[PDB]
């Protein structure tokens, strides 16, 4: 049950977007957003 | 039976995801919540429909001021959504509900009439946004 | 963009030393007398706050969030 | 996602206001 939230362009307030829907903030109403960080196993050597 | 009548229970982490969308008077109008009076005793009321307060208040993140015209059997007033509570219906608190509605004569809805509401929360939920209503809510 | 942590050449730290750095030039030190003040002798590791540019500053001015 | 409650965050009252 992943929405594929994102992160708004300037207001960096979460949103849930789904498919087939527009790119918009929930808020004020811009059209830049980014992704947030995966979940995985994001391990470096620090060599 | 207290278990049936917790399934349209509208929590307090449901509603912040309907501040804003339409058809507000229409999914909501037909469900119960737990408003809590104030020691720990609770009241269900009955959602006739809805109003705007002229006081603005802050609700965790978002922030909300539209009010919720309750009802307890005959004892009515404005209420406000920050009130509600996040507890299922007592077996106290049904019996009391079930007195007050017994004593005030509005029949007991239907146990079909809960079955066929509580799919309206649902299907608004998966609602996809495609027509123009994401303008309004930002607004 | 920020200071390292170790002189390349020699090895020792001087990434604990930038701040000291600042306060001692600030107060009435010059550079010259700074340096051997902090206590760096070989000239290697002196360029490491002579030759270093705080580049952090203006990458911090575009905060994401208020 | 529906309801993390985990109760909840303090719920105020109406007669405590
Ligand atoms: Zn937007
Ligand atoms: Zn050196």
């Amino acid at each position: 049950q992943q929405p594929m939230i994102y992160i708004c362009g300037e207001c960096h307030t979460e949103n849930e977007i789904k498919s087939r829907d527009p790119i918009r903030c929930r808020e004020c109403g811009y059209r830049i957003m980014y992704k947030k960080r995966t979940k995985r196993l994001v391990v470096f050597d620090a060599r | 039976l207290p278990e049936e009548l917790n399934r349209v229970r509208l929590s307090r982490h449901k509603l912040e995801r309907w501040c804003h969308m339409p058809f507000f008077a229409k999914t909501v109008t037909g469900c119960f919540v737990r408003i809590g009076i104030g020691k720990p005793v609770y009241r269900v009321a009955e959602i006739t429909g809805v109003v705007e307060t002229a006081k603005v208040y802050q609700l965790g993140g978002t922030r909300t001021n539209k009010g919720l015209q309750l009802r307890h059997g005959n004892d009515q007033r404005v209420f406000r959504l920050e009130f509600v509570s996040n507890q299922e219906f007592t077996e106290s608190e049904f019996m009391k509900w079930k007195e007050a509605m017994f004593s005030a004569g509005m029949q007991l809805p239907t146990l079909d009439e809960i079955n066929k509401k509580e799919l309206s929360i649902k299907e608004a939920l998966n609602y996809k946004f495609n027509d123009q209503d994401i303008e309004e809510i930002v607004k | 963009m920020i200071i390292p942590v170790r002189c390349f050449t020699c090895g020792k730290i001087v990434g604990n030393k930038w701040e000291a750095y600042l306060g001692l030039l600030q107060a009435e030190y010059t550079e010259g007398d700074a340096l051997d003040a902090l206590g760096l002798k070989r000239y290697c590791c002196r360029r490491m706050l002579l030759a270093h540019v705080d580049l952090i500053e203006k990458l911090l001015n575009y905060a994401p969030l208020e | 996602t529906s309801t993390y409650g985990r109760y909840g965050s303090q719920t105020p009252m109406y007669g405590s206001g």
